[PDB]
């Protein structure tokens, strides 16, 4: 039911420090695989979900290759940018790219990404149509032409529907225990008083997958946004997530606030009150 | 441009005194990508932290999880210490076994 | 799997 595969790149100078240091990380969905450091002690691509250690040597070595070669580019980059916004050697910057695919339902590529900032700001990015580049200012149009000039989005569509896919498809079968899994949020409603009329409602969701999940508070059946807090989800680090939101209500009205809770892995949204 | 961090100071597990547990400082939404962070027990840094592998989400910042295994109980307080560029010195959130 | 090709900007 619509999967996604995604790397992400960062490249940082450091002036009298050496080289730019980058970190490359594979993810399927919300489940990181592998891992790339330039300051490993051996850098190397390096499995970090279990099931894709079964990959044979080849993978490893072409996996690095590739990841190498990425990062000479990237420093070519770094190099690139600071003639472009006419910038010192002696100042810090970073280089992010994500790129990626999304498998549909019906085995066909759905989405496609390719997108690059410089010092945090959007630089360049691929459009939905996967045919043409998005440039964010004077400098990255530079790269857009010459993007253009050797055909680099028609490259990167064919690989977007063909290793891509072909892989995410057998990572897929590969995880599918632990990728293709629903696993639903456990849940519960605590009470901590604010003071003697006051008293926060936190609504808890841990331990589930994916990420995506809603949270509301609802007051008589009313959604509430008024003295609310909602945290943003963070990771369990054994492979889950955890959410939680808040409200301040009055001493008495518990009963009239209702948390509701929608996510992939639970059959029917659930109404949670305050149990005490 | 620069980005303040977000620090979530949490357990993996609702916590019980006495049962062993995870703890996770989880720093996100900063910018640029170096930052320090430690986990300390009572003041002191703990025994052995780790961290993941630096990523970042849809604007581009960076996030982070720290982590390490701890048995929560009621003399001894937790706290996650965080230093950045765009913080004006260190700042440290202590675990709140409600949040 | 990695792209390949990197692009030079």
């Amino acid at each position: 039911g619509s999967h996604s595969m995604k790397y992400f790149y960062t490249s940082v100078s450091r002036p009298g420090r050496g080289e730019p240091r980058f970190i490359s990380v594979g993810y399927v969905d919300d489940t990181q695989f592998v891992r790339f450091d330039s300051d490993a002690e051996s850098p190397r691509e390096e499995p970090r979900a279990p099931w894709v250690e079964q990959e044979g040597p080849e993978y490893w070595e072409e996996a690095t290759r590739r990841a190498k070669e990425a990062a000479q580019t990237h420093r070519e980059n770094l190099r690139t940018a600071l003639r472009y916004y006419n910038q010192s050697e002696a100042g810090s910057h970073t280089i992010q790219k994500m790129y990626g695919c999304d498998l549909g339902p019906d085995g066909r590529l759905l989405r496609g990404y390719h997108q690059s900032a410089y010092d945090g700001k959007d630089y360049i990015a691929l459009n939905g149509d996967l045919r043409s580049w998005t440039a964010a200012d004077m400098a990255a149009q530079n790269t857009q032409r010459k993007w253009e000039g050797n055909r680099y989005a028609e490259r990167f569509r064919a690989y977007l529907e063909g290793e891509c896919l072909e892989w995410l498809r057998r990572y897929l079968e590969n995880g599918k225990e632990t990728l293709q899994r629903a696993d639903p949020p456990k849940t519960h409603v605590t009470h901590h008083p604010v003071s003697d009329h006051e008293a926060t409602l936190r609504c808890w969701a841990l331990g589930f997958y994916p990420a995506e999940i809603t949270l509301t508070w609802q007051r008589d059946g009313e959604e509430q946004t008024q003295d609310t807090e909602f945290v943003e989800t963070r990771p369990g680090g054994d492979g889950t997530f955890q959410k939680w939101g808040a409200v301040v209500v009055p001493s008495g009205e518990e009963q009239r606030y209702t948390c509701h809770v929608q996510h992939e892995g639970l059959p029917e949204p659930l109404t949670l009150r305050w149990e005490p | 441009i620069q980005r303040t961090p977000k620090i979530q100071v949490y357990s993996r597990h609702p916590p019980e005194n006495g049962k062993p547990n995870f703890l996770n400082c989880y720093v996100s939404g900063f910018h640029p990508s170096d930052i320090e962070v430690d986990l300390l027990k009572n003041g002191e840094k703990m025994g052995k932290v780790e961290h993941s592998d630096l990523s970042f989400s849809k604007d581009w910042s960076f996030y982070l999880l720290y982590y390490t295994e701890f048995t929560p109980n009621e003399k001894d307080e937790y706290a996650c210490r965080v230093n950045h560029v765009t913080l004006s010195g260190p700042r440290t959130v202590k675990w709140d076994r409600d949040m | 799997i990695r792209y390949p090709k990197t692009f030079g900007w």
